[PDB]
């Protein structure tokens, strides 16, 4: 079971403060310290800081500007690291980690995309992509959905509740007047559809919202 | 603080071959040394501890060499899966740190992209817009070009292109265009063309269909 | 059992305590010092054992004011924990000693 | 006497897996180590790994991929080296050494030639040399022997049972359709043949072959 919790994003607006946390389960020793790295996009991995829940101690990266405060909840097994008056630049993915005490990073979160921005959060539209009514077929069927229209990333695109995995591709989203857009493809063979279902549920965390678009053909 | 040299910052090599990563240390750090492998759009995941140990989970393929300032990761015949960032980290002094990371990119056989075009959907018109898809899925090389035509002439305004990073499973790329016009502008045309051009072939590949 | 032989065997559990929260407290006081390499729990108890004995082959040591000042219990604690065995040692052999010349 | 005793060859399929063994002589001690060292033609030494029979602990090179595995035989006084799962790539000359704890090798075995190839093992044809009727001699004559059409390597061709070693030349085999093919030179004074007996002596380990061939004038 997943030993480290985070949220899927967080939108903070420039100045402002969030506080991101980090929900641990599994085994748990006095020796564990509990590190973030932040990842901006297309660059590598930086060490932000870490901190040890059994004692309360907290150490930071002297490299960098100061941005972030480490705390824990030793009760309810909860990291949290508060980032503190944003602007463009701590736009990132965030990762959570525990280490062993022993130096190395055994277990990390599957981290908290930060979106510093002044626009406003956005749900997607989601429309299937079924093909033309004079498109010719193979032995495999390409099908699809458009996630359009939504702010700030991410968007998790699964096919049929992740049950089909195989033969799909989720574009990069494309970003036009503060509003992404991004299609998923996926293909199956095509004696498979439309007899058995083919859907996309997409997530969109800095929103709550988790909507399906089962994609039937043209008719 | 300990620098971690990873160079060449992106290695190509053919599929089945072995592959070895570079990781040099500004100063002597014995065997603290670890190894994170970063799919796209992945967490990072611990290969190799310590220099050389093994980690349960991870294909034996994968193994670490090395101590003092000079280590190396080594995947022994490499395949699509293997495709992702690879990162080491030091653990020897305070603070631990991260090199640069090095890219896997697998040389694989040529492949002609499969092209798939969509009309609109009766949803989005609904709303007053209208979006022409179209993919060109699994090629190689990842260079290809992609051309709209509406009722036989060539379309630029309103499109937007996106590249995938080389697939983990097949080690291909993939590419989606995308056409964004008002129901009204799309409504006034009739034939909506989207047209591949890539090294597989002489002639492109083409994909219409008629409102 | 005589009084010395159950001090050493105190001794000798204390000093494991002291080598164990050493260690624990050397790695809380040395993370955040750029350069320190006492941080990670297992050469820290090595680190511990070498230090209580007094051997410092210097291939680890702290370079704070609380991880040295960690590393000074550490030592006295060794010091005195082994001074207290060999005590110990002498007692038996002086009682031995006094029964054999029939005192 | 001979301290490391090794086979001259081995020949392996693609795929397959060989033993190699190791004899070894001479003073014993608990301290010593049994290494192998790795030698591709035109390439340098590549140590392999190690292994001390008073324990039976080994270790191996990290740096390359694991194809051996160390055991050892006190009672025999024998090591063995498991390769396996062999391609072209394991085509080499596998020497065994001895270490005596002190990280050294002071003595070496011959060597054992692995060949690693789909091929059918074939024992050497040996023909003579021996000059035209109108060649004119000096005071030296040279003779030879042709070792053609072997497979694998090698073969080791001596004179007079390897009495006669000055004036002593044997050429590098040479590889066509599957099978090798070489001349050994010799060079005694003119007035010494054919009164004085000269014969080419060639082995052939991987066929378990040692053949003869005297040189006689032509006639
Ligand atoms: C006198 C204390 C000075 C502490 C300091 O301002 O110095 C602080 C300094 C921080 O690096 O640590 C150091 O070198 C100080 C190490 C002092 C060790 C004292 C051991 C006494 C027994
Ligand atoms: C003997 C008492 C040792 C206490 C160590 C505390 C370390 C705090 C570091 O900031």
């Amino acid at each position: 079971q997943v030993q480290l919790q985070q949220p899927g994003a967080e939108l903070v607006k420039p100045g402002a403060s969030v506080k991101l946390s980090c929900k641990a389960s599994g085994y748990t020793f006095t020796s564990d310290w509990i590190h973030w790295v932040k990842q901006r996009p297309g660059h590598g991995l930086e060490w932000i800081g870490e901190i040890i829940p059994s004692y309360g101690r907290a150490n930071y990266n002297e490299k960098i500007q100061k941005k972030a405060t480490l705390t824990a909840d030793k009760s309810s097994s909860t990291a949290f690291m508060q980032l503190s008056s944003l602007t463009s630049e701590d736009s990132a993915v965030y990762y959570c980690a525990r280490e062993r005490g022993d130096g190395y990073f055994a277990v990390w979160g599957a981290g908290t995309t930060v979106t510093v921005s002044s626009a406003k959060t956005t749900p997607p539209s989601v429309y299937p992509l079924a093909p033309g009514s004079a498109a010719q077929t193979n032995s495999m069927v390409t099908l699809g959905c458009l996630v359009k229209g939504y702010f700030p990333e991410p968007v998790t695109v699964t096919w049929n509740s992740g049950s089909l995995s195989s033969g799909v591709h989720t574009f990069p989203a494309v970003l036009q007047s503060d509003l992404y857009t991004l299609s998923s493809s996926v293909t199956v063979p095509s004696s498979s559809w439309p007899s058995e279902t083919v859907t996309c549920n997409v997530a969109h965390p800095a929103s709550s919202t988790k909507v399906d678009k089962k994609i039937v053909p043209r008719d | 603080d300990i620098l971690l040299t990873q160079s060449p910052a992106i290695l190509s090599v053919s599929p089945g071959e072995r592959v070895s990563f570079s990781c040099r240390a500004s100063q002597s750090i014995g065997t603290d040394i670890h190894w994170y492998q970063q799919r796209t759009n992945g967490s990072p995941r611990l290969l190799i501890k310590y220099a050389s140990e093994s980690i349960s989970g991870i294909p034996s393929r994968f193994s670490g060499s090395g101590s003092g300032t000079d280590f190396t990761l080594s995947i022994n015949s490499v395949e699509s899966e293997d495709i992702a960032n690879y990162y080491c980290q030091q653990s020897n002094r305070w603070p631990f740190t991260f090199g640069s990371g090095t890219k896997l990119e697998i040389k694989r056989a040529d492949a002609a992209p499969t092209v798939s075009i969509f009309p609109p959907s009766s949803e989005q018109l609904t709303s007053g817009g209208a979006s022409v898809v179209c993919f060109l899925n699994n090629f190689y090389p990842k260079d290809i070009n992609v051309k709209w035509k509406i009722d036989g002439s060539e379309r630029q305004n309103g499109v937007l292109n996106s590249w995938t990073d080389q697939d983990s499973k097949d080690s291909t790329y993939s590419m989606s265009s995308t056409l964004t016009l008002t129901k009204d502008e799309y409504e006034r045309h009739n034939s909506y063309t989207c047209e591949a051009t890539h090294k597989t072939s002489t002639s492109p590949i083409v994909k219409s269909f008629n409102r | 059992s005589a009084l010395h032989w159950r001090a050493a065997g105190a001794a000798t559990v204390l000093l494991v305590i002291v080598l164990l929260a050493g260690s624990y407290l050397a790695v809380l006081a040395e993370r955040g010092a750029p350069g320190a390499q006492l941080i990670t729990y297992p050469r820290a108890l090595w680190w511990s054992v070498e230090t209580a004995t007094c051997v410092g082959y210097g291939d680890l040591y702290p370079v704070t004011l609380w991880g040295r000042l960690v590393a000074v219990v550490v030592m006295v604690a060794g010091i005195t924990s082994f001074g207290l065995v060999t005590a110990a040692l002498a007692t038996w052999f002086v009682g031995r000693e006094q029964e054999r010349r029939g005192h």
